[PDB]
């Protein structure tokens, strides 16, 4: 629906940051696959956090929290 | 110069300190992922700040996996990455595969 | 006279004390533990911000920014073990050469 | 309403004045360094009191904190950290 | 008679109800005991965490319900939430 | 009558309650929490132990052994996510083909 | 030369549990090296646990706590 | 049959549930590693049981890294592993490199 919004030139630019200088196609659609997996996992964690807080605004507190839970502590925004 | 321009381009977004994915796309993407994960009745709001942190974690992981998948392609004595190549790189890293 | 002053520390030993009480780690707390922990935290903060200041000198500007911080933390190979899991906000990523 | 939020930003800025008197700090950098000390505080204290529980001893104390820091820090930084903790607590006890 | 405690006997009778004929080696029993200990530690650390997060003095059955939902993959999570709700209801009896 | 008896659970929920007490997880321990988590633990043990029973059946050794435990827990795909970094003693490793 | 006393037929049969059949010679020296590195760290952690515990005999609980902190938690012993 | 015998050999120590390093060597190895890590005055004893657990962790890690290094060699379209190959496999796994 909008995973295509993460588009092939955009992931090309990501891969320029990655240091590549040749990239085939199917790389692209599966980069969308891995991004889907990452987003849904962390989103589920933050969602569970807020809904246990009986709130309905998943919040950066719960996002940095879900990230630390996933094992990677994004860092700079409180936390 | 194709190579000179593209390598210079690597360096400038390599040392750029900031996120680089398209933003309204990413925000609506997380919004619809929450909407589909969430159900009929309970719906969830998102402020600027959660969307922020989600973005930075996604950027950082995909760039890390990106050097690793680039490197598995380098190990194939080539410079294209493929499905199998990266698929593997990630899966060797273990999580989510 | 304040506890931080009596210790020669800049950081709030009293705040570390009360935070240890809030963090429910143990019911009985030695009085030397909060001051020791505050000293350790002050040392680590001073080291990282000095590295960031030298990075700013390398970038020829007189204010610390998250890019300076990210460069310093990634370049220092011991603090990169200490914070290998961290990715910095607007911190970027380090070059291949 | 909005409650007063805990911060170490004043102390961070003061130690930067001691190090480089002419240097300022960006807001994002200041939030980053404010998060540094809390993250370290947690990952020291939890390990230290877990070690105390392994001792089956009631009190979290200076020896427990010293051991926890020297466990979790990489060694090169750990030497400096333990030396500074020891000299700081000694200076305090000398009061 | 200063006795010493462990989960071994309780785990043994759990194995008896699942399969009364099947035995168990003592080191496999230790693996199970350390398994129950590790999952207890995980859920309880999550409980302390969530309590500090909601600034609540106590551990609630619902906040550890949440902790189980965080920690367990979906299949084991649905089974565990059902089992725990059933056990809460039956323990409330007297 | 006993709380551990009325719980209807194998593991004594009184022991779990007092473990939570000394474990410093919070100042007060909700009485439903230890029984609930005891039941969750009992179900997980039931998973491991019905795998133990069927592994004893398959391998013809009536009493379960750590080899069978490691093989079954490594075959349990969903459970390996919980026990990914985990490893088992004297269990070897499941055969790779 | 204890790590050389960790013999090359030994490293070979370990490779064969590892599922490989052909291994270069310097793999033997560098598998010795990886064993050395992991042993060094886990020994650091367990020895320090032991030193703090005041039972200066290195214990299995010290070893398993070392592995646990490392993320390499091992079962059958802390139980 | 060289291949038949050696593959059969893989399978039998692959499904063997037990440790396989030489024992008196491993024990004296850990003993001297503790001795060199320890100093002049404080010396440390080792019982059977610590040596046990150390052994099993070492076995398990090296076998895990072993399938991974075998696999990086497989990815090189070869079946020898080399220094660079494994050196990398391990280092991609991250810790201790």
């Amino acid at each position: 629906d909008n995973i295509q919004g993460i588009t092939k030139p955009a992931i090309r630019r990501l891969a320029r940051r990655g240091g590549v200088k040749r990239i085939s196609g199917l790389i692209y659609e599966e980069v969308r696959a891995v991004l889907k997996s990452f987003l849904e996992s962390v989103i589920r964690d933050s969602v569970t956090y807020t809904e246990h807080a009986k709130r309905k605004t998943v919040t950066s507190l719960d996002v940095v929290y879900a990230l630390k839970r996933q094992g990677r502590t994004l860092y700079g925004f409180g936390g | 110069t194709p190579s000179e321009l593209a390598l210079y381009e690597i360096r400038k977004y390599q040392r750029s300190t900031d996120l680089l994915i398209s933003k309204i796309p990413f925000a609506r993407l997380v919004k619809e992922v929450t909407d589909e994960f969430t159900t009929k009745d309970q719906d969830l709001r998102w402020q600027s700040m959660a969307i922020m942190a989600l973005q930075e974690a996604s950027e950082a992981y995909l760039v890390g996996l990106l050097e690793h998948t680039n490197l598995l392609a380098l190990h194939a004595k080539r410079i294209t990455i493929m499905k199998k190549d990266m698929q593997l790189a990630r899966r060797i890293r273990g999580q989510f595969i | 006279q304040s506890r931080s002053a009596k210790a020669g520390l800049t950081f709030p030993v009293g705040r570390v004390h009360r935070l240890l009480r809030r963090g429910n780690y143990a019911q009985r707390i030695g009085s030397g533990a909060p001051v020791y922990l505050t000293a350790v935290l002050e040392y680590l903060a001073a080291e990282i911000l000095e590295l960031a200041g030298n990075a700013a000198r390398d970038n020829k500007k007189t204010r610390i920014i998250p890019r300076h911080l990210q460069l310093a933390i990634r370049n220092d190979d011991e603090l990169n073990k200490l914070l290998g899991n961290v990715t910095i906000a607007q911190g970027g990523v380090l070059p291949n050469i | 309403s909005k409650a007063r939020k805990e911060t170490y930003s004043s102390y961070i800025y003061k130690v930067l004045k001691q190090t480089h008197p002419d240097t300022g700090i960006s807001q994002k950098s200041m939030s980053i360094l404010n998060s540094f000390v809390n993250d370290i505080f947690e990952r020291i204290a939890t390990e230290a009191s877990k070690l105390a529980a392994y001792n089956k001893k009631s009190t979290i104390s200076a020896r427990e904190i010293q051991t926890a820091v020297r466990l979790i820090l990489p060694g090169e930084l750990a030497k400096h950290a333990v030396s500074e903790g020891t000299r700081a607590v000694t200076k305090y006890s000398s009061s």
